[PDB]
């Protein structure tokens, strides 16, 4: 009854809430909310600094060697305002499609062009940039 | 019983932050007994004297290709009692993993590469 | 029309965007549309004694 | 139960008697005619899929 209609959204967060499947065009900031009882689900979508990462990541340097990257992390963020356009884009999963499932294939280009001294020693510091 | 479910103790050194249904109440309290609502709200104290703490075997490629391993890396650091609230609001209260001994690793890479 | 060195290595930065160009261009005009935003591919695996001497 | 709650993102078409109604739906609840017609939703947002050992 009641119980589901309420949910903690915690700090740094913002609520979505979809009607059945549908992405209602109101977002709730953190603190109580109440919602409809069954026919509305919320998820809250984290807009401060977060961090993940990928681990295994291979590259092929030019003198035709394999390196494997033990652990490429990546820390991001999203703006408020934005939340709801990026929910309904790429859902609430965007992180996934966006950046960890595109971060070996722009390492293994960056890679191709640099020999395996250039990436493991000279320009190590420039990888991340 | 309310008393014992609200009444709470800040140690000397730490600043308090409540959360009432995961929201960031605007009132920190200093050290000494203060009194929360007893269920909804929940505190946590966030350390504001200097703290210490430390990193283990982290590695570090010289510039010659060779791995080095640096057994243990201390920081200790603090933070003025009135950033509580932002520092809080932000990177949550274990602001040191995402702050400090996160980065240490890859600082220590770039500068020892 | 492309050797083991160029597709491994240096046009391996070119493979995914000749194939997104190609498959566009065949859709563009067969099922108007649909749209290619991006591709991604994997570096070859190639033969072993190949790669020794790499 | 005919109801069928189309997600987000998604857009649906249906079919009543294995033909395509020129009529599609976008997110949300929808109601369809109760046996005779079988919906179905195409994703219309960025969708990724591979395929290995090419
Ligand atoms: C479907 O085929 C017709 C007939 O060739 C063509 O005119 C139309 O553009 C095609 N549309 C799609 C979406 O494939």
């Amino acid at each position: 009854s009641l119980f589901s209609a309420v949910h903690k959204i915690e700090e740094g967060h913002i609520g979505v809430y979809y009607r059945g499947g549908a992405l209602l065009t109101s977002t709730s900031g953190p603190g109580f909310h109440l919602m409809l009882p069954f026919i509305t689900s919320y998820k809250s979508v984290q807009t401060t600094l977060q961090t993940d990462e990928v681990k295994n990541v291979p590259c092929g340097t030019s003198g035709g060697v394999m390196i494997y990257f033990d652990r490429i992390e990546v820390v991001n963020f999203l703006v408020p305002n934005a939340v709801y356009d990026i929910v309904k884009n790429y859902t609430a999963d965007y992180d996934k499609a966006l950046i960890f499932n595109k971060i070996h294939h722009e390492l293994n280009q960056f890679c191709s062009v640099h020999t395996l001294q250039e990436v493991y020693i000279e320009l190590f510091d420039q990888i991340d940039e | 019983v309310l008393l014992y479910a609200s009444i709470h103790k800040i140690e000397e050194g730490h600043l308090a932050v409540y959360y009432r249904g995961g929201a960031l109440l605007t009132s920190p309290s200093g050290p000494g007994y203060h009194i929360m609502l007893p269920f909804i709200t929940t505190f946590r104290s966030v350390q504001t004297t200097l703290q210490t703490d430390e990193v283990k075997n982290v590695p570090c490629g010289t510039s010659g290709g060779v791995m080095i391993y640096i057994d243990r890396i201390e920081v200790v650091n603090m933070l003025a009692p009135y950033a509580v609230f932002d520092i809080v609001r932000n990177y949550t209260a274990d602001y040191d993993k995402t702050l400090i001994f996160n980065k240490i690793h890859h600082e220590l890479n770039q500068f020892c590469s | 029309a492309h050797t083991l060195q160029e597709v491994y290595i240096e046009l391996f930065d070119q493979i995914d965007e000749n194939l997104k160009q190609a498959l566009q261009k065949d859709l563009n005009l067969m099922a108007p549309g649909l749209t290619i935003q991006a591709v991604r591919v994997t570096k070859p695996k190639i033969p072993e004694a190949i790669r020794r001497n790499f």
